[PDB]
RNA sequence: GCUAAACCUAGCCCCAAACCCACUCCACCUUACUACCAGACAACCUUAGCCAAACCAUUUACCCAAAUAAAGUAUAGGCGAUAGAAAUUGAAACCUGGCGCAAUAGAUAUAGUACCGCAAGGGAAAGAUGAAAAAUUAUAACCAAGCAUAAUAUAGCAAGGACUAACCCCUAUACCUUCUGCAUAAUGAAUUAACUAGAAAUAACUUUGCAAGGAGAGCCAAAGCUAAGACCCCCGAAACCAGACGA
RNA sequence: CCGAGCCUGGUGAUAGCUGGUUGUCCAAGAUAGAAUCUUAGUUCAACUUUAAAUUUGCCCACAGAACCCUCUAAAUCCCCUU
RNA sequence: ACUGAACUCCUCACACCCAAUUGGACCAAUCUAUCACCCUAUAGAAGAACUAAUGUUAGUAUAAGUAACAUGAAAACAUUCU
RNA sequence: UCUCUUACUUUUAACCAGUGAAAUUGACCUGCCCGUGAAGAGGCGGGCAUAACACAGCAAGACGAGAAGACCCUAUGGAGCU
């Protein structure tokens, strides 16, 4: 199929 | 060790507030193979092997065994000059002064067991005289043990002390078998 | 085998043991041969008699019966009429 | 190794085997506990056989501080001016003199 | 670096305090003392344990069966998960059988 | 944590100090610092049968030059010298062809005048004579 | 915090042999 | 642990399982070996020359007529109440070299310990007791203690 | 946070004999917090190096940097507080001896790629050093010449001698 | 010497005891944080599922009545992996701690704060001088990974043997693993500091004690019984149900 | 990020499948096979690990081990001496 | 003829080079009892050791001062021009 | 589009001023040929080669970077359809 992985945001405290 | 209770308890992987769903997909991103927070591999998770609970280390040992090393102490403490057999422990004034200064000067120790009888029956000088200092301690015939024998140097005892601790230890010697707890009225023992 | 069970923490038996086999006080276990019941017109007598016997197992399969079971079953019975009495001390043992 | 390690070459520091053999030791500081079970050993040499080591050579001097302490030590000093410090921490009196006399 | 620079402070403790000096009294009261009272019941602490050692599992059997029917909701949960991954490790996973 | 490490920085410096005289990242990164004192350890414990071969290449080198400066070889020589009843290695023997050079020409000399007197015996099948310089010492 | 003592004074000491090493002393 | 698989990771099968391979214990068919082992009726030995020795020691006096409480008392046999247990048996391997002249009451007693008994001028008793009057007299300071 | 660098003007030393030298006079001066980078400020710490002070002043006054003119003010506060409280009358006898340059303090921001990924913007910081020191600046070391090349060989072919025998 | 390293207290977990609380005035069921108007309808229900039996369709402690022996006994169970009582002697009121820890440990917590979605919900690091900061003083420095101080100087898994001196002379194919065979161009790795991975029964071995009896009721016994020591990992999937949320 | 969604609980689910499994020395220590909806696993043979009881373990020699038409080799099995 | 190993010999005493596995001896940071307080021993317990698991967290190098990058011009700073 | 490419402007390109990444890194004092090896060697044997250090362009190799291959096979691990 048409894999797709989504991105991860850290949080904003670094 | 019979007397020990270890409260140290530490929680594990599933104890811990937090972790349920699964961070990041493992075919998906590049990062390692993770399908939980909160484990003992990560930051801020449990303990993977450690104190569970209170751990109780009960045991008792036989209680010929127990006699024959309350009478192997008690050949200890007479055979290294550390036992003083006494006929009624009584002082003058009872003060903690002047019963330092009689075991200093009798050569004892910088410590003493003071073991009396039946608790009730015990002078209020040598309380008195006790009740003041660490090192000198009065025990009733029933409340002694291994321990307080091996803490101290020397030990002091009476006459009808160490003849209600010689009957006790005989008794274990040349009995009938257990059967059913001594705690009952029985009819030869009292 | 459930070496801990649920309730009482114990150690639990396997009774098909129990209903299979018999152990002795001396260690051993007295089986049955299979197959003594079912087909007895195409054998000979002798195989007959043969699978009629009380035939004892060897040493791995008597650790495994001893271990499939707790201590009660490793005790001494003193039954009434029991005819393998005899059978539970062995004497003339040399190593 | 000895590519990490500093090197010398063999020789006397001022002839003896030519004129006369001196004793290179002179003094020996001994620091034995008072009290404690890591200093046994030094307590029953000095018990037994220090006299023997001290009258067995005249050139070496003895010194029993006697400092309660936790890990008995010895100070060698020679002519040179090497000063070799080792521990005699739970030895038997065979080991320390032994030591001793490899000193 | 996991090294601490300054000196602890000597932490002094009296060898006779209460309890020091007083250690083992009272103990084995049975032999030399009539048989009255056992000398497991001066063990002081949780009441599912005074005179009982057993396993992991066993104590938190129990504590299940003695004090289990006056606790809390998430302790309640988390001691049966608890007692249901030790059955799981004992009488599924393990060696020697 | 329980009696957890509270020493680890001096096994660091026990490992450390014997890389203290290395290129690169190998005397500051212990994970590699461990690596390559291994490897040096094993290859100095492993170097003595090497240094041992290298060294008694070296002499049998100065003895053979030495032969053929003084005008022979070396098989020639260390023959005569082992059918001459003399035990001597090759450290002495290089020690006195770099030292003393009277003594070496003097052993080259009796080990030219041994194959001589060999060659002689071998030709003659010798009866009589056999070599003054031979007649071996029978020791019972 | 790491409990210990032992450990401690060990550092200590050579905290002080560094110190002593670097600078030397009349 | 040695090599990976089910000897490492710990997922073994249980004691017994041979790997689809009928097992032992499975493949041999039942009998009534153990049927009604429950519910037999089980006696403690006795021969007559521990009762001998008995006497000997003094534990056991032959001036008072000798039942189960006497016994339990001078710690001869163990009589246990649980265990379907429904008294103490009596053995003849004691036969010669008995001389006690004394009355027993045995729940089982064999004819030749019965004749060996009767020569020097004992009296035998055979009777039975259920379980509730073996752990009575068996332990009578707890049963008196009771309040039945 | 350590500062060791401002601390050591303050070491007094005892007072000279008439049978002794001069000593020149070292001055410690340095400033904290400065936003640039440390390659720059080393280049720049290697272009002065050991020149003299009216000298470095020129090559600064021209360069064409952001460091250039914090470098000009450091040297110039640093020849005043010489020159006012250090014991130093001549204001063109001086000479920059040590001169390097370390790393301050660093923050952490965001970048913002062209997709849901980002950057680790590590605000640099950096610092100066500068010591100060009296009399005239040494002459550079100069090439050796064929001479010394020709007398070294020959000390190294007559040093060497008889190896692995006695 | 810059970067940066340690300085204990908010307390945190379980015991024994004790049963613990909820309006100062206004606003809070509609668009909660809204003073004021006409259909009163709104609960009373076998939980399921995973795993195990090498699959799985029967089955699989979890059921909320204090210990123990009986007993893992009779029993139930594709009579198999397993589950499991009852009848019975019995169960001594009152005492304030940690042979647990100190911010990557112990509750996630200074906090259910920021941040993500409309939504349920998920959810993380924080604070170190000092008696006198109303002592803005002069000091206490010294150790990891990154840097200048003090760049390179021919040749070679960075190493060893060595000499008067770094190179120059000779030898020598990184580390753990599935593999007969791996540095192989297979797998993992930039370092430093903290954390992380062998928990346990019947039957066995050794050492005290007693002994035809042992054992602090129950159990075993034709040399036995009691006690102690000794022992059996971690992390990583797609799937299923139940309670709530979204056009 | 729907051939079937997000959150929580079952759940630290299971998984013969992958990887890893922490200080030193010494000694012993290398595999005829069978069964299984099994050869990527498991169970039993054989070997390896400890402390005891018993006495025989190895080449052993004159001799012994039907065959059939056409040949039938190199060898093997029991074997006190040494 | 000679060169040529960890094979043999010279002074020493000899447990100090197999996969998995098994057995025997020491080692250290915590608390507790016993002695000493410039730091160790006798006994009991362990959250008792990290060169590795695309292991979790914080600091920092190579890649790399590499790619991306802003502000129209003059000027009294009141203005003018495309 | 080609034979056969060319004339100019912008983005861009090279240097100066600063903010300043991402993937990736076991350590590199990093040349070539023949031959060998887990079967395609800059680190192994024999030869050839050699003062050191940056900038500006192309890809021949380091089976180079991103996804525990979607193609083939195993799984008493799943799901959809009939
Ligand atoms: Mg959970
Ligand atoms: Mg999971
Ligand atoms: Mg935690
Ligand atoms: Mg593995
Ligand atoms: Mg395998
Ligand atoms: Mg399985
Ligand atoms: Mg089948
Ligand atoms: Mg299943
Ligand atoms: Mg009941
Ligand atoms: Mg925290
Ligand atoms: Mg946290
Ligand atoms: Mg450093
Ligand atoms: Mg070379
Ligand atoms: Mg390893
Ligand atoms: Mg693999
Ligand atoms: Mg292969
Ligand atoms: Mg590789
Ligand atoms: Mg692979
Ligand atoms: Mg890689
Ligand atoms: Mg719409
Ligand atoms: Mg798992
Ligand atoms: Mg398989
Ligand atoms: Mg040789
Ligand atoms: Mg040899
Ligand atoms: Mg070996
Ligand atoms: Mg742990
Ligand atoms: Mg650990
Ligand atoms: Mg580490
Ligand atoms: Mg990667
Ligand atoms: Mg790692
Ligand atoms: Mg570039
Ligand atoms: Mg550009
Ligand atoms: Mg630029
Ligand atoms: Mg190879
Ligand atoms: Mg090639
Ligand atoms: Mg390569
Ligand atoms: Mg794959
Ligand atoms: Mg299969
Ligand atoms: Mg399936
Ligand atoms: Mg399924
Ligand atoms: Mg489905």
């Amino acid at each position: 199929k048409k894999r797709f992985t989504p991105p991860i945001y850290q949080p904003k405290f670094k | 060790n019979f007397k020990r209770i270890s409260y140290a308890k530490t929680k594990t992987r599933a104890e811990v507030r937090g972790g349920g769903r699964k961070p990041w997909p493992q075919k998906g991103t590049g990062r390692a193979r993770h399908g939980s927070i909160r484990s003992p591999l990560w930051r801020g998770g449990g303990v993977a092997h450690g104190p569970r609970g209170p751990t109780s280390y009960y045991y008792m040992l036989p209680m010929k065994v127990r006699a024959l090393g309350l009478k192997v102490a008690l050949t200890v403490k007479l055979a290294q000059d550390d036992l003083h057999i006494m006929d009624s422990l009584e002082l003058p004034t009872g003060d903690p002064q002047y019963l330092t200064e009689l075991a200093h000067y009798r050569r004892w120790g910088d410590s003493v067991l003071l073991v009396d009888l039946t608790h009730e029956e015990m002078p209020q000088s040598i309380v008195e005289a006790t009740s003041r200092l660490k090192t000198f301690n009065l025990i009733p015939a029933v409340g002694l043990n291994v321990h307080s024998m091996l803490k101290h140097q020397t030990l002091v005892l009476t006459l009808p002390t160490v003849a209600f601790l010689e009957d006790k230890l005989l008794w274990q010697d040349s009995r009938y078998r257990p059967l059913y707890p001594f705690s009952l009225p029985y009819s030869d023992f009292p | 085998l459930t070496y801990f069970s649920a309730r009482k923490g114990k150690r639990k038996t396997v009774k098909a043991v129990i209903d299979r086999f018999l152990r002795l006080h001396c260690g051993l276990w007295v089986r049955r041969k299979a197959g003594y019941k079912k087909k007895l017109w195409k054998k000979t007598p002798a195989r007959k008699k043969r699978l009629r016997e009380f035939v004892f197992c060897n040493k791995t399969q008597s650790k495994l019966l001893d271990k499939m079971t707790t201590s009660f079953w490793k005790r001494r019975n003193w039954y009434v009429d029991d005819p393998y009495q005899k059978y539970h001390d062995r004497t003339n043992l040399k190593v | 190794t000895a590519r990490g390690t500093p090197s010398r070459f063999l020789a006397s520091v001022l002839h003896n085997g030519l004129g006369r053999y001196v004793q290179q030791l002179q003094r020996l500081s001994f620091s034995v506990s008072r009290d404690g079970a890591s200093s046994r050993g030094a307590r029953e040499f000095v018990e037994r056989e220090v006299i023997d080591f001290a009258r067995r050579n005249p050139g070496v001097v003895i010194y029993v501080n006697s400092r309660p302490c936790c890990v008995p030590r010895v100070v060698a000093e020679y002519l040179n001016g090497a000063v070799r410090e080792e521990s005699i921490h739970c030895k038997s009196v065979e080991e320390i003199s032994t030591l001793v006399q490899k000193l | 670096i996991g090294i601490r620079l300054t000196l602890p402070p000597p932490k002094v403790v009296d060898r006779w305090n209460e309890k020091r000096a007083m250690f083992g009294v009272y103990d084995n009261i049975g032999i030399l003392g009539n048989f009255e009272k056992h000398p497991k019941e001066l063990i002081r602490g949780p009441i599912w344990l005074r005179g009982w050692k057993g396993n992991e599992l066993q104590r938190c059997i129990r504590k299940r069966k003695m004090v289990g029917s006056r606790m809390f909701a998430d302790d309640l949960h988390n001691l049966n998960k608890r007692i249901r991954y030790l059955y799981k490790h004992f009488n599924r996973h393990g060696k020697f059988r | 944590l329980r009696n957890r490490v509270t020493d680890r920085y001096f096994r660091i410096q026990e490992v450390l100090k014997h890389a203290r005289h290395f290129r690169g990242r190998k005397n500051r990164c212990y994970r590699l610092a461990v690596r390559t004192v291994i490897r040096a350890f094993v290859k100095c414990t492993k170097a003595r049968y090497l240094k041992k071969k290298n060294m008694r290449t070296l002499w049998i080198n100065r003895i053979t030059a030495a032969s053929q400066e003084h005008g022979l070889k070396y098989p020639a020589l260390i023959g005569n010298l082992v059918k001459c009843q003399v035990e001597l290695n090759r450290k002495v023997l290089a020690d006195l062809a770099i030292y003393e050079p009277k003594t070496f020409k003097s052993l080259a000399a009796l080990a030219s005048r041994r194959r001589h007197e060999g060659f002689a015996a071998a030709l003659g099948d010798g009866k009589e004579p056999e070599g003054i310089f031979s007649r071996v010492v029978q020791y019972h | 915090v790491k409990k210990g003592f032992r450990a401690a004074f060990r550092f200590q000491k050579e905290l002080e042999r560094q110190r002593l090493l670097r600078c030397p002393p009349p | 642990r040695g090599h990976k698989g089910e000897r490492q990771r710990g997922t073994r099968p249980r004691l017994g399982f041979e790997g689809g391979q009928t097992p032992f214990y499975i493949r041999i068919p039942k009998y009534g070996f153990n049927e009604g082992h429950s519910f037999r009726r089980q006696y403690k030995p006795l021969s007559l020359n521990r009762l001998q020795y008995l006497i000997d020691l003094g534990r056991v006096d032959p001036s008072q007529p000798i039942d189960l409480t006497q016994l339990v008392n001078g710690r001869g046999v163990t009589i246990q109440p649980l265990k379907r247990d429904y008294g103490v048996q009596l053995v003849e391997e004691g036969a010669d070299t008995f001389t006690a002249k004394v009355n027993i009451e045995v729940q089982l007693a064999s004819e030749l310990a019965i004749a060996a008994i009767e020569k020097n001028g004992g009296v035998v008793t055979t009777a039975f007791y259920d379980p509730r009057s073996l752990d009575i007299v068996c332990k009578p300071v707890p049963f008196f203690l009771r309040g039945q | 946070i350590s500062r060791k660098w401002e601390k050591k003007n303050k070491i007094v030393y005892p007072p000279q004999l008439p049978g002794e030298p001069r000593r020149p006079a070292e001055i410690y001066h340095c400033r904290r917090q400065i936003k640039y980078s440390k390659d720059k400020m080393w280049y720049l710490a290697k272009l002065i190096r050991g020149m003299s002070i009216d000298q470095a002043l020129a090559q600064l006054e021209f360069n064409d940097k952001k460091g250039a003119k914090i470098i000009k003010e450091v040297l110039l506060e640093a020849q005043d507080m010489a020159v006012r409280d250090h014991n130093v009358e001549f204001r063109s006898n001086l000479y920059i001896a040590e001169s390097t340059s370390g790393r301050g303090q660093c923050l952490k921001r965001i970048r913002y790629h062209g997709r849901g990924r980002f950057g680790i913007m590590e605000k640099v910081y950096c610092h100066y050093f500068v010591k100060l020191v009296e009399g005239p600046p040494p002459p550079p070391e100069p090439p050796k010449t064929a001479v010394a090349h020709a007398k070294e060989y020959i000390q190294q072919l007559r040093s060497r001698t008889i190896v692995h025998t006695l």
